[PDB]
This record gives structure tokens, C-alpha cells and sequence, in this order.
């Protein structure tokens, strides 16, 4: 999983 | 009593309540959101506001950022999340961009640094495109290129005086990856009754699992997918009955419920079929925040930003969050659990109870 | 989050 905000 | 965890729970609770508002607004659209991200931005907002404006934010969040003892609790929370012992990568940075010729209240800059471990950046918003680039570039750098155009044209202009941002980046690897060979197209049933063919990953293993019931009697599965560092996990939940809408779950969502899921888990053998997805959403936070009681900050004649500056009256013109997430096989008889209908996902740092990301997958 | 005059 790769996530950014 | 562990202060960093206490603050993490309050922040997460607030963040999940904001998500609930967002979900209810766009009930049939994909939504990827960051509870921790919105809490970080609102925490900084507490420091820049005063009077009734600050009071509404504090009432909604459940805590005051400037209470004696918050600085080290926050400092330590940042470290708990980013520490190398997590194995999986987390990077979070807060920043404040303010008009250079704007006279700040004395002691503001040191105070900001003490709480958010970041120095105040000064730009000139009269040179619109220049200022927009500076901010967008900072965000791109701190999200490792994932969020490249945070502020669109028109988001900022010559009247802009302050921009608050939190850059959050997460890179994790599954503790037990999905075999690349098991992935193939399967039918996903959307809420509107339509059907689409999407790539779904499959794995048989002993997963931490539990089954809850909504207050009105509908059972739903909650499954935990841990990341290799053993401190972070992704929880996926969906109603057992395909006729029951995901909204049945989003309406009872709370940080406490998520803790209860984790606490009630038992390791059981299951065959999990989960769609791989890549989502990117931009959500407007104005109505969700007003619904939680933060109305003053948005009004030109009611907003109070005197903790930041006396020079001129300010008000929040725009409040939004842009989030991106990609889930795949690997990074950098058993009962069947097939996610071939809308489902919820939550990424959580278990030691602190920090809910980093969450969302509803309405269409993979 | 953007704040303006
Ligand atoms: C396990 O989860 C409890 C809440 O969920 C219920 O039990 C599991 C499912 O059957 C689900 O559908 C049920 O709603 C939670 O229970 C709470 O426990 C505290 C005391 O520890 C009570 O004060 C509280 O009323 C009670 N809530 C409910 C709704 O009964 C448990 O704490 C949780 N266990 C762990 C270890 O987290
Ligand atoms: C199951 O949960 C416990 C904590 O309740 C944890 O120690 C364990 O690593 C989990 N197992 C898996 C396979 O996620």
C-alpha cells in the first residue's frame, strides 16, 4: 500500500 | 496513561467524525480520506484563531493545542509514527505559508515551532503563480511526488494571506503478500445495481477476523491485513448481505468502534478475495466542518484570527483535502470472504491508535 | 486550507 494526503 | 496515545485517539475520533460527514454527502462515490491529516490541519488552525472561532474548533476536537504538556505529547506522537522500528514508512510534515508583509503576533513563530516542529514560511501571494508553485512543490516533495498539484489555479490569489498544509506519506508492505498468480478479473457489484469486471487479489491464510452487527441487525465482516512491521494494519469491512448498503456501517462509524473491532479479533483461516485499487479524491471540507460546529472561521465578518495577526481580518476561503492510495499484491475448507461489493478500509497505527487513512471503495 | 483577507 502506498498512500499520501 | 500515555499522552501521545491519548492525543492520537482524540485526533482520530475527530477525523473519523469528519469522514462520516463526507461519506454521507457523497454516498455513492469513491472517497479516500485522512483522519490524521484533517486533525493536524485543524490543530494548527487552533493556534492561529482566537475568541469564539478558536472555541468552536476546540469544542469539536475535544482538546486545546496550547494546554501545558501538549508540545512533548505531540512531539513524541510524530516520532512514534515515523520511527524506524515501524519498518513500514510514514512521513508527516506540517507547514504554514504566510504573506511576508503580514505583521504576526509576537511569540507566534516560536510557539508554532514548539508544537509543530516546522518553521513558518513566508511567501508573497501578490505574485500568485509563484506562491502557488512554491506550495505545490513543497507538497510534491513531502509526499514523494504523489500529490503534485494540491492547489489548483484560482485556489489562491492576491487576497490570500495564509495557507496551512499537512503532508502525509505512507509506504507499507504486507506481512504476507498476495501471490501475483492468484490475481484475475472478477465481477464487482456496484450499489446502483451495475456490474464491472475488475482485477482482484486472492489469498488463503489465518487472518485476524471478527463479525459485528449494526444496531438494526445486519452482520458485517471485519478483517485485519497487517503490514510487515507489525505496528500498522489495514482493516477492511463490508456487510455480509449484498442487499445491505455500506452506508449502514458508515453511519455508526467511530474511532472507538474501530478499536473494538481490533480487540475482538481471533485468528481464523479464511480465503480473502480483495480488489486491487488505485484511488484519488479531492474533498471539500467546508460543509463537513460547519456541520460539526465550525462556522465562524468561514465568515468574513465573524472569523477571529487575532492569535496570528491584528493587522487585518482573515477568514477561511477554502478547506479541502486531496488524497491518493494504491493497493496491490506486494510493495516498494476456509470460509470465503469476497469483497465484490462496496467496502470500507482503514489504515491504523495500532500502538498509538492513530487512524491515518480510511475510505469507501464504491468502484475499484 | 486557505485563509484570505
Ligand atoms: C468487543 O466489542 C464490544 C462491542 O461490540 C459488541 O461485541 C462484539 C459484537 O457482537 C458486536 O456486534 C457487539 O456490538 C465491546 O463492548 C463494550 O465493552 C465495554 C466494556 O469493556 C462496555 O462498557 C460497552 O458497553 C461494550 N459495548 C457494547 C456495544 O456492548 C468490547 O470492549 C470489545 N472488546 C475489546 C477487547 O475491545
Ligand atoms: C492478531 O492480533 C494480535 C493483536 O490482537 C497480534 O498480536 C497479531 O499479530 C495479529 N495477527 C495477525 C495475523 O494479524
Amino acid at each position: 500500500t502506498v498512500a499520501s494526503s | 496513561h500515555h499522552p501521545p496515545s491519548y492525543v492520537a485517539h482524540l485526533a482520530s475520533d475527530f477525523g473519523v467524525r469528519v469522514f462520516q460527514q463526507v461519506a454521507q454527502a457523497s454516498k455513492d462515490r469513491n472517497v479516500v480520506f485522512s483522519p490524521y491529516g484533517v486533525a493536524s490541519v485543524l490543530a494548527m488552525l487552533q493556534l492561529t484563531t482566537g475568541g469564539e472561532t478558536q472555541q468552536q474548533i476546540q469544542a469539536a476536537m475535544g482538546f486545546k493545542i496550547d494546554d501545558k504538556g501538549m508540545a512533548p505529547a505531540l512531539r513524541h506522537l510524530y516520532k512514534e509514527l515515523m520511527g524506524p522500528w515501524n519498518k513500514d514508512e510514514i512521513s508527516t510534515t506540517d507547514a504554514i505559508f504566510v504573506q511576508r508583509d503580514l505583521k504576526l503576533v509576537q511569540g507566534f513563530m516560536p510557539h508554532f515551532f514548539r508544537l509543530f516542529r516546522s518553521t513558518v514560511k513566508q511567501v508573497d501571494f501578490s505574485e500568485v503563480e509563484r506562491a502557488r508553485f512554491i506550495i505545490n512543490d513543497w507538497v510534491k516533495t513531502h509526499t514523494k511526488g504523489m500529490i503534485s498539484n494540491l492547489l489548483g489555479k484560482g485556489a489562491v490569489d492576491q487576497l490570500t494571506r495564509l495557507v496551512l498544509v499537512n503532508a502525509l506519506y505512507f509506504n507499507g508492505q504486507w506481512k504476507t503478500p498476495f501471490p501475483d498468480s492468484s490475481t484475475h478479473r472478477r465481477l464487482f457489484h456496484k450499489s446502483d445495481g451495475s456490474t464491472v469486471s475488475v482485477p482482484m487479489m486472492a489469498q488463503t491464510n489465518k487472518f485476524n477476523y471478527t463479525e459485528f452487527t449494526t444496531p438494526d441487525g445486519h452482520y458485517y465482516d471485519i478483517l485485519e491485513l497487517p503490514y510487515h512491521g507489525d505496528t500498522l494494519s489495514m482493516f477492511i469491512a463490508a456487510p455480509y448481505e449484498k442487499e445491505v448498503p455500506l452506508s449502514a456501517l458508515t453511519n455508526i462509524l467511530s474511532a472507538q468502534l474501530i478499536s473494538h473491532w481490533k480487540g475482538n479479533m481471533t485468528r481464523l483461516p479464511r480465503l480473502l478475495v480483495l480488489p486491487k485499487f488505485s484511488l484519488e479524491t479531492e474533498v471539500d471540507l467546508r460543509k463537513p466542518l460547519e456541520n460539526l460546529g465550525m462556522t465562524d472561521m468561514f465568515r468574513q465578518f465573524q472569523a477571529d484570527f487575532t492569535s496570528l495577526s491584528d493587522q487585518e481580518p482573515l477568514h477561511v476561503a477554502q478547506a479541502l483535502q486531496k488524497v491518493k492510495i494504491e493497493v496491490n499484491e506486494s510493495g516498494t475448507a476456509p470460509e470465503e470472504i469476497i469483497m465484490d461489493r462496496p467496502f470500507l478500509f482503514v489504515v491504523r497505527h495500532n500502538p498509538t491508535g492513530t487512524v491515518l487513512f480510511m475510505g469507501q471503495v464504491m468502484e475499484p
